[PDB]
DNA sequence: ATCAATATCCACCTGCAGATTCTACCAAAAGTGTATTTGGAAACTGCTCCATCAAAAGGCATGTTCAGCTGAATTCAGCTGAACATGCCTTTTGATGGAGCAGTTTCCAAATACACTTTTGGTAGAATCTGCAGGTGGATATTGAT
DNA sequence: ATCAATATCCACCTGCAGATTCTACCAAAAGTGTATTTGGAAACTGCTCCATCAAAAGGCATGTTCAGCTGAATTCAGCTGAACATGCCTTTTGATGGAGCAGTTTCCAAATACACTTTTGGTAGAATCTGCAGGTGGATATTGAT
């Protein structure tokens, strides 16, 4: 009679109020914005495990993650994306 | 006198205003009926969720509008200023939907 | 139940020129709206057709908003909004 | 054993490094996820997310709205050159569309 | 090193034109589509799966792919032949 | 006693099934998915070929070549639409010349 | 002292180059042209054969492509004679631009 | 290097599309849309090459870069 | 048009060569046979949502009139792009050596899967809060007649 | 270069639907301790790449000449937009039963996971053969012109 569907609107809504501390997001706005996270998150991991497979890898590491962001996103984005993805896992990785 | 706007201009007072909301523009029921129908005409004893028919008028509409701004760049292209089915079809034809 | 026929025509002549509109259309020759409403029919077609290929593989009897984001995503029509 | 720290927390971030990790393994991507996978993805989401919201907030800031509705989104993504090509395949519900009318059509 | 559909093409050739021969790019047309129809099949039934929550592709989800990717009278026919492959398997 | 010839198929059934097992698709695959895939393929493979050496024969040829399979998939309505999206090297285009342009 | 009517060769070449598959840029300028572009991206590169002619086949299939949807444009407007605002109005409704 | 992309070999292209009658300034829209497309292809393609740590583009990474691009091409690997 | 003449094009054969087809033999898949795991079909069933109904009301659809101005036809002349002969240069073609370098083979230390045992972070609602949709009125335009 | 008719702002107002915050258990993260890989980091092949070098020709660049196509200018029949009257049918609020999703359990037919035994399909030298491209000779197509 309990049954729970998981969401992004918890970290969308925090990343809100980083860049926006007075404004709010209605649901129909929450709404797209799960469809975008989900959206880019399987283009990135769709052609991540393409290019695992062209390389007969059997792995997806980080490096993997920034080709498929690099094929995927245009100019700038990209450029943005890969400092904040590359700085996240220097910073994951020196325990941080 | 009575007053009376020229013809263009009521025109342009409406895609200023159609542009710039975004509610849906084709009647809800009539819109639920040809889905029930068209379904009906592929499956039978079908069900629809609202949210369903809600998502398939979100669509059409926006398949719609996306394409008659290309209908009207063939109309324009051809210096007129009135879309006609050549328009549509060669819209269509570029679009790759049916060349 | 009730027998469905013509529902296209609920299509009407007022609610494409609406669609024309916030597409940037000035003027609508005559023959425009059964244009319209061919093109519609066949956008829905493909778009039901999917959808309901999807209610039947899950053996479901309800489409769900889910079935119709899927046909959409099969036809390069990815929409926003309804993923629940 | 040790007081848990959350990767998010580790990595910087916002978004749920456990959670991206888990959808990969479960979404048939590769046999195996390397550690520093999902914690870029992550990343790269929420720097998404964060750049079409921070133009949403000011759309409906020039709207003189406080809450982001699907309008705000939409003219944030269409008016922004790189998300409109991003996007440039995606409807977003009830976001209408960029006020634009051909010259030749105005009042000559 | 190196696998091809290429022998597998051409005894279908010899079946359908047993007088027909297949240049070598030609050939390679050929696999290019069996490639390209094998991950689009593949690649769909993969999303139907994941859609119900199952872990298992079976001839179900290849059946579904296949109506869902070709256009009506081709998928018929390889309903057919899909359907015919399993049961003429399944007798034995 | 291969699978291919218990389904009475000539593509290869077991390399099908080695194919889905490790394209990373589902965690499992069911024993009929590649018999079922492996005769789609065969099938649509037998429509390519059946067609394009009729346009072999047609040009007054025996070799199949990647023009006749270009006239091929652009002759029949339903190959082209499945393969709208790709382009076949060496195949070149259907003659056409749009009726305006004639003489007279 | 024979000429033909101008349109009558033009003719004759559609149907000359709807018949063959050869390729129809030399290919030579097309392997520095190839080249030159992939040397913005990554230096000091190395080119398979097969991957200067898939190149050079892909983009003579799309340009012939868009040679086509250009002419119909043309066409729409009421022309035999295809202009830049007809490739431009195909690009764009191809959802290129 | 692109002007190398010659007049006569762009009337050839248009030919093979049916067009019968071509403006003097479709010779540099044609190389400009050239360019962008190789531009496009190219960059995708090298991305690949880098990505498998190689100094040579093969015809695969072309190939799939192709496949990205929604410009499948048949017969050079896929 | 069915006059004379230029070039195009179309069949029919013809013989050397570049690709095909066919012979001959060794690893890596594919097939078996046992022995487990487990996924998800089958069987009550809780409980969301869907179809349907009623009923009242005003937003809109429908049809009509009327004429503004748009599309479509026609004409015309300048000038752009096709056809062409001319002549030279860049492309093509091709054994030659050399070398950069994919692709293999041998490891092993870092990194990933695994696996139960504990800790939270997030979800599903109750509870508390508040933008703004929608209703009204004057600035301030905007449009179109005179 | 003005009034008058009408549409468009824009700010100020108030509670209702719709957010934002407040609680309360579970699934799903994090911790920790072992058991497999992985795929890099070296080394040394053999391919296939680039770079010349030198011919010849096929192809492109160039300039002339004019045919005919594009575009500008003018007309006008009648299509389509604006405005109006009229009243239908969508929209909205609100029940109701019950179909059919979705959630728990329970558990065989079908799947993975080994460890071996045969088999096939990919290689690389051997064997024909299809059609390219080049001869001829004969109509066809085009264009000028009693």
């Amino acid at each position: 009679k309990r049954s729970r569907k998981e969401s992004y609107s918890i970290y969308v809504y925090k990343v809100l109020k980083q860049v926006h501390p007075d404004t709010g997001i209605s649901s129909k706005a929450m709404g797209i914005m799960n469809s975008f996270v989900n959206d880019i998150f399987e283009r990135i991991a769709g052609e991540a495990s393409r290019l695992a497979h062209y390389n007969k890898r059997s792995t997806i590491t980080s490096r993997e993650i920034q080709t498929a962001v690099r094929l995927l996103l245009p100019g700038e984005l990209a450029k943005h994306a890969v400092s904040e993805g590359t700085k996240a896992v220097t910073k994951y990785t020196s325990a941080k | 006198k009575p007053h009376r706007y020229r013809p263009g201009t009521v025109a342009l007072r409406e895609i200023r205003r159609y542009q710039k909301s975004t509610e849906l523009l084709v009647r809800k029921l009539p819109f639920q009926r040809l889905v029930r129908e068209i379904a009906q005409d592929f499956k039978t004893d079908l069900r629809f969720q609202s949210a369903a028919i809600g998502a398939l008028q979100e669509a059409s509409e926006a398949y719609l509008v996306g394409l008659f701004e290309d209908t009207n760049l063939c109309a324009i292209h051809a210096k007129r200023v009135t879309i006609m089915p050549k328009d549509i079809q060669l819209a269509h034809s570029i679009r790759g939907e049916r060349a | 139940r009730k027998v469905l026929r013509d529902n296209i025509q609920g299509i009407t002549k007022p609610a494409i020129r609406r669609l024309a509109r916030r597409g940037g259309v000035k003027r609508i020759s005559g023959l425009i709206y059964e244009e319209t409403r061919g093109v519609l029919k066949v956008f829905l077609e493909n778009v039901i057709r999917d959808a309901v290929t999807y209610t039947e593989h899950a053996k479901r009897k309800t489409v769900t908003a889910m079935d119709v984001v899927y046909a959409l995503k099969r036809q390069g029509r990815t929409l926003y909004g309804f993923g629940g | 054993r040790a007081k848990a720290k959350t990767r998010s927390s580790r990595a910087g971030l916002q978004f749920p490094v456990g959670r991206v990790h888990r959808l990969l393994r479960k979404g048939n991507y590769s046999e195996r996820v390397g550690a520093g996978a999902p914690v870029y993805l992550a990343a790269v989401l929420e720097y998404l997310t964060a750049e079409i919201l921070e133009l949403a907030g000011n759309a409906a800031r020039d709207n003189k709205k406080t809450r982001i509705i699907p309008r705000h989104l939409q003219l944030a993504i269409r008016n922004d050159e790189e998300l409109n090509k991003l996007l440039g395949r995606v409807t977003i519900a009830q976001g209408g569309v960029l006020p634009n009318i051909q010259a030749v059509l105005l009042p000559k």
